[PDB]
């Protein structure tokens, strides 16, 4: 359920998380020291560990003779992007202060502290269908940094579930929505807003950025109550745009929520009822208006069981 | 808890409203009926319809709460409007009324009045009520009106905030308006504008909420809005997701309505509407019954127009 | 303990902490109800007794 540890290199994180998944019963079609082709009852996925970053890509079929980025129905070729690039999660090289792993039968959530104040989230799973009849719902997200030293959260940067970004090569996170507007079933929709592609998805990823496109941004901003210092979680609603800019709500991120960290320190617990929640900063602790060098006060909330 | 039908006139509509509130099988069986603490007709009607004033007390679901509400039936035959004015408060005392004047001033921490527009004619009506809140929707027959008041559901202990009273109406009750008005200020509960919705702060000061700004309105209420329909605060384009919302594969999503304030002193999340939601307009519209988990919700549209951002659904249980 | 709670009713008990008990307070009070996971209220602390004797000081006090 809840796991913690340390990893000097990413490969150690690979080994530990794969060990946990196997112990939990997750089925790995193929395993290797650096390349993974695993799956579950919901969807197929593939991961590769680089020198200082992860490469993730969705999948629909299996073929052991194909490369990690050439599986049947792979996202690389079945995406509107002309670059045809898979999901990327940029990290650092060397010590990772600590990693926090949430494991279940339907999704995996990971939060790695590469260094003091630096956090890199890795998110994978399937959206809660919430009684909505649709094929897909698998989402894979990664963390990307534009440039160290300069503004870390520039406009060009991309974040999990991001609703606003500028980049032509790689996407931080993505989603599956099969048979959209009568198209072929294999469809891996990326989280983009400026490409004007007929089909796209959007999310509250950035939190409360100035040009974030989501109607709940106010809820995330007001998650904290001054009068009683109470904090409430906000489910992350995802929206998908049709061929003629007609949005259709798809679902919410299971066991996930966002809030403001104005009056909460990293890891501060607020047990609201029988179920406990863990809150951690997205990238680093900063000030309210530091939307360039850090992630401001946006905090990711996970349900711990 | 629901009273659908057609009222021969506004006076008969109010009579049916009070009869439902006092004799509904669900209310009487559960002992949630409201108590009429006042009922009088003070004015001497000249070229106008008789004005009925009623004050009623609601004990809440638990019977430990104290809710005071008022309803007024003000009309003018020479202008052929028979407005129904609504207001809320916390205490009532007939002796505190100054000579002449009006009784609504006697309410402790009195609040500005809202109203619903109707006239003397057969009129289909849609009624919802519960121990904590009541909703009125009057179908003008090719126009739809709506209003209501009650307790919102905050995320904080009622021990510290036991009076989250909210009052909402289609138009401000400070002036007399004809139901055929052609001003943007005439709208519904989902999108208050120009003194169309009030909520009582825990400090005891009533705060108005508007989804859109207005020069005429006070500067203080600009910072406090309804986020679901006020997405324009953060979005950098006129067109957003909310205006383009649509049903998914024959299924209509329901979005709640939020009460949020962003003040310089601090921020605070107040609560949600109990039984009211935002829904799209496509392939649907008024008098549409949408089920959910065995619960039915009725669809309604604002008087202004019937477009995507001016349409909402109300739970009928 | 058996206590029926009215709807929309908050019942604030008066938790009186006495002055007699073990020097180490290791308490685990369980609020067990049907159809709800156990919600144990854990009270922790220590019990101490204060020295309330005024000593004569004709001889200087040595620190």
């Amino acid at each position: 359920a809840y796991f913690t540890g340390t990893a000097n290199n990413p490969a150690d994180l690979l080994a530990k998380v794969r060990v946990h998944a196997e112990s939990l019963g997750w089925v790995t079609d193929r395993a290797s020291a650096s390349e993974w082709l695993c799956h579950n009852a919901d969807g197929y996925w593939s991961f590769n560990a680089g020198a200082n970053q992860f490469q993730m890509a969705g999948n629909t079929g299996f073929d052991n003779s194909l490369a990690w980025n050439a599986q049947p129905g792979n996202s690389v070729q079945n995406n509107p992007y002309s670059s045809k690039g898979p999901t990327v999660a940029q990290l650092s090289g060397g010590p990772f202060t600590r990693y926090h792993l949430f494991a279940t039968a339907a999704y995996l959530h990971l939060h790695v502290e590469i260094a003091a104040g630096q956090f890199r989230p890795v998110m994978i799973g399937s959206l809660n269908k919430r009684g909505v009849g649709y094929t897909g719902g698998q989402y894979v997200c990664g963390s990307f940094i534009y440039t160290p030293g300069q503004a870390l959260t520039n406009n060009w940067s991309s974040h999990p579930f991001d609703g606003y970004h500028i980049q032509y090569s790689n996407s931080s996170c993505m989603l599956r929505l099969d048979g959209l507007d009568g198209g072929p079933s294999p469809e891996w929709l990326p989280f983009d807003y400026t490409t004007n592609v007929p089909r796209r998805v959007v999310g509250p990823g950035r939190g409360n950025y100035s040009s974030q496109y989501h109607p709940d941004v106010g809820l995330i901003d007001a998650s904290a109550n001054e009068l009683n210092s109470s904090t409430t979680t906000v489910p992350c609603a995802i929206y998908a745009f049709g061929a003629q800019q007609r949005s259709r709500y798809v679902g919410e991120v299971p066991d996930f929520g966002i809030c403001n960290m104005a009056f909460l320190a990293p890891g501060d617990p607020l047990v609201v009822g029988s179920d406990t929640w863990r809150v951690y900063p997205l990238l680093q602790r900063g000030t309210a208006t530091d939307f360039d060098s850090t992630s401001a006060w946006v905090g990711y909330c996970f349900r711990v069981v | 808890a629901t009273e659908f039908g057609t009222a021969v006139n506004h006076a008969d509509l109010v009579e049916r409203l009070v009869q439902f509130l006092t004799a509904s099988p669900d209310l009487v069986a559960a002992g949630q009926a409201y108590e009429k603490v006042f009922d009088n007709t003070i004015p001497a009607s000249g070229t106008a319809i008789a004005v009925r004033q009623v004050t009623l007390r609601a004990p809440g679901l638990g019977g430990t709460d104290a809710i005071y509400m008022g309803i007024q039936s003000y009309g003018d035959t020479a202008l052929d409007y028979y407005n129904l004015r609504l207001m809320g408060g916390t205490a009532f005392n007939p002796g505190a009324i100054p000579p002449g004047g009006d009784y609504w001033t006697a309410f402790a921490n009195y609040s500005p009045r809202v109203q619903l527009l109707a006239w003397n004619q057969p009129m289909p009506y849609w009624f919802f009520a519960n121990g904590r809140r009541f909703w009125i929707v009057v179908k003008v027959s090719t126009i739809y009106e709506s209003a209501g008041a009650g307790f919102i559901l905050p995320p904080c202990p009622p021990s510290q905030y036991p009076y989250p009273l909210a009052v909402v109406g289609s138009y401000r009750g400070d002036v007399a308006t004809r139901w055929s008005d052609v001003s943007d200020r005439h709208r519904g509960i989902s999108s208050p504008y120009e003194r169309s919705c009030y909520l009582r702060d825990p400090a005891g000061r009533w705060l108005g909420f508007t989804v859109d700004g207005g020069a005429a309105n006070e500067s203080d209420y600009n910072n406090r809005t309804l986020l679901p329909l006020g997405c324009g605060r953060y979005a950098g384009s006129s067109d957003t997701v909310v205006k383009q919302l649509r049903d998914s594969f024959g299924k209509f999503p329901l979005k709640a309505l939020q009460f949020v304030t962003r003040e310089t002193e601090g921020r605070r999340y107040l609560g949600d509407f109990d039984g009211a939601f935002y829904v799209p307009t496509l392939n649907s519209g008024a008098e549409d019954v949408i089920v959910e988990d065995g619960v039915d919700h009725v669809v309604f549209q604002t008087a202004w127009r019937s477009g995507n951002p001016w349409l909402y659904a109300i739970r009928k249980d | 303990p058996p206590l029926g709670f009215a709807a929309l009713e908050e019942r604030t008990w008066t938790v009186s902490i006495g002055t007699d008990g073990p020097p180490v307070v290791n308490a685990r009070i369980v609020w067990r109800l049907q159809g709800e996971p156990n919600l144990v209220l854990v009270i922790t602390g220590n019990r101490i007794i204060a020295w309330t004797f005024a000593p004569d000081w004709g001889d200087s006090i040595v620190e």
